[PDB]
DNA sequence: GCTCCCAGCTCCCTGCTGGCTCCGAGTGGGTTCCGCCGCTCTCAA
DNA sequence: TTGAGAGCGGCCCGGAGCCAGCAGGGAGCTGGGAGC
RNA sequence: UAACCGGAGAGGGAACCCACU
């Protein structure tokens, strides 16, 4: 992971990510959520 | 019969030879003294000018064994051990010299013969 | 995908999550000497 | 003016926060190391 | 006979369950007084 | 008046450090 100019939600994939996937921790270092909307709410940036 | 040459000389010899930093049992920090690598003149010079950071080896603490900015002319950058301890062991650079230490009483006398007043008055 | 799905289904096959820890593998009754061959030996044999 | 729904009480019980064990990839090679103190008799001067 | 020596004899961090301490509902207990 | 004999297992260990993979 060489990072980026944006935060990009701090993906931090790799050895510690595969570590916590092997032993699931109740508090992972970066618990991230990806959210999809239904329709024109996502189609509009203002409604987004 | 009160003084004991054994308890002074033998204790010093045991401590210095072993490298464990205790008297007989102490735990104690080891690796303080090692055996000189009489293999090459460069090897002897490196082992003589070797520097040790006693931060915890075999650990995931990256920062104290990371390379810091404050090393220009103090330790050569491209000389590290390769194994389990990378960066905790350094070798002294050329111009780098260690301060021997001195008493600050003549310095304080210089201040007070000069005009720098103490905090209580 | 064969090995990956096999790993995940063997993880989830006990009706719940299985983190790869002593704290799980001691709880599954999968052989006292399996438990001993894991990182804790004397306690799991001594409880068995 | 005593039961009984109710109020305060009162224990009752499930529900939240701290000290604490236990883990932390493979061989060679060299060096250091494993009592001390007490105590009584033997030979020397 | 006494003095010291030889030898025998004794005396740098990680997670994660986990118990214990405390805090809020909860029905019993018996008063309060409404009711008869 | 006396006649061919054959024999090889090992001895500590424990710690620290260094080096290499």
């Amino acid at each position: 992971f060489h990072y980026a100019g944006v935060s990009a939600k701090n993906v931090t994939l790799g050895v510690p990510r595969l570590k916590e996937l092997i032993n699931i921790s109740k508090k992972p270092k970066t618990p991230s959520l990806t959210v999809f909307l239904l329709g024109q709410s996502a189609r509009d940036a203002e409604r987004a | 019969l009160a003084i004991k040459t054994r308890i002074i000389s033998d204790g010093l010899k045991y401590s210095l030879a072993t490298g464990n930093w205790g008297d007989q049992k102490k735990q104690a920090r080891a690796g303080v003294s090692q055996v000189l690598n009489r293999l090459t003149f460069a090897s002897t010079l490196s082992h003589l000018r070797r520097l040790n950071s006693p931060i915890g080896r075999d650990g995931k603490l990256a920062k104290p064994r990371q390379l810091h900015n404050t090393l220009w002319g103090m330790v050569c950058p491209a000389e590290t051990p390769e194994g389990h301890a990378v960066g905790l062991v350094k070798n002294l650079a050329l111009m780098a010299y260690i301060s021997v230490g001195s008493q600050p009483s003549p310095i304080l006398e210089f201040l007070e013969e000069w005009s720098m007043e103490n905090l209580e008055e | 995908y064969r090995h990956l799905a096999l790993l995940c289904d063997t993880m989830t096959c006990r009706g719940h999550l299985m983190a790869i820890t002593r704290h799980g593998v001691n709880r599954q009754d999968t052989g006292p000497l399996m438990k001993c061959s894991f990182e804790e030996t004397v306690d799991v044999l001594m409880e068995a």
